[PDB]
This record gives structure tokens, C-alpha cells and sequence, in this order.
């Protein structure tokens, strides 16, 4: 579902 | 922190850390919820929280955890363009 | 000061003090503006403040506290549409902007 | 006179 998304860190 | 404190707790508003006392409110443009902010910086409420804070698809609730995240789809659950970069947070009830 | 800060204000939202940063709405029962609160109180705005907060009789502003006064209805037609005997507060504020 | 301040 966080397909439209990435995570940065 | 203390009881007395943790009665007299006030919303943040920028630069939010976990614990702090938030304001939650419908963005319709976004189709999402999000705090309340005078940051220019978007902080969506996290899918998983929506039922702790008693919404379905405002509120007061308490941070609990926040992630950067940045758009990967022009289309995307957040009506941001490409590249925008955000957070999500979880929340719990206050 | 746009970095990362931990002393930033924050909204007070009950027991209101003189200096809180508080965050001023329209109330359409009362057709006034009023302080978001937690309290079952009523924080009416002072009429003398809305030109100070750019407000007429639009949503939304952000205030700073200069003066509360504990008042009482003493007729049932009043100013803030409220029963005769309510007793509820009275707050002067400025805009956010004044330290 | 529609309301009285009780403490200022």
C-alpha cells in the first residue's frame, strides 16, 4: 500500500 | 512528566516530537487527515491511527510516531506532485 | 528561526493565562468569536480586539492573551446570545505577532 | 448592562 511513497531517511 | 503537567498540556504546532499534544483536522484537497500546523511542511495522520482518534473514512491526539516519506507517483494517496516531501505520523487518543 | 526548535509556542487550550498563544474561532450559536478550549467555559472575544486580529463578524486566527474577565449574563437578550445567569469569560487579545 | 464582569 506504500507504493506511492518512499520512506527517507 | 508529571500529572499536574500532563493536564496543562498545549498544541504544538511545528516541529513536532512524539508525545506532543496535536490538533487533527480534515484536508480535503489532500483527502486526508493532517495536523494543524504553521510549518509550511505536511504531516498527514497515518492510515492505522484513524480509528484510535475515533474517525472512519477535528480531533486532539497524542504523537506517537513520525516518518518521512516522500512522494514516488505523481498520483498518490496524498494529491501531492511527484517528489513532495512529507510526513506521516501516528497518533493516539490524548 | 525555520530549523528545528524546541521552544516554540504552542496553543493554550484551558485556563487561559495573560501571553498564551491561543487560537480564535467563529462560534455561530453566539455569532462571536471564541477561544478554542477544552473547558466547558465559554471564551468570548472582547469586542475591543477584533480590529487588532484584522476580524469582523474569517474562520480562524491566531491570538496572544492580554486580559481575561469573568462576567456573568444579567439579561436574557445579551451581546453573546447566552441565558440569562451564564456565567462565561471575556478575553481581550492581540495578534500572535506581539511578545 | 446585558452582562456584569464579577472579577477583572
Amino acid at each position: 500500500q506504500d507504493d506511492d511513497i518512499e520512506v527517507i531517511v | 512528566g508529571s500529572e499536574f503537567s500532563r493536564h496543562s498540556e498545549k498544541i504544538a504546532i511545528r516541529d513536532f516530537q512524539v508525545g506532543d499534544l496535536v490538533l487533527i483536522i480534515l484536508d480535503e484537497r489532500h483527502d486526508n487527515y493532517v495536523l494543524f500546523t504553521v510549518s509550511p511542511t505536511l504531516y498527514f495522520l497515518h492510515s492505522e491511527s484513524l480509528p484510535a482518534l475515533d474517525l472512519k473514512p477535528w480531533v486532539l491526539g497524542k504523537v506517537m510516531e513520525k516518518e518521512y516519506c516522500q512522494a514516488k507517483k505523481a498520483q498518490n494517496r496524498f494529491k501531492v506532485p511527484l517528489g513532495t516531501k512529507f510526513y506521516r505520523v501516528k497518533a493516539v487518543s490524548w
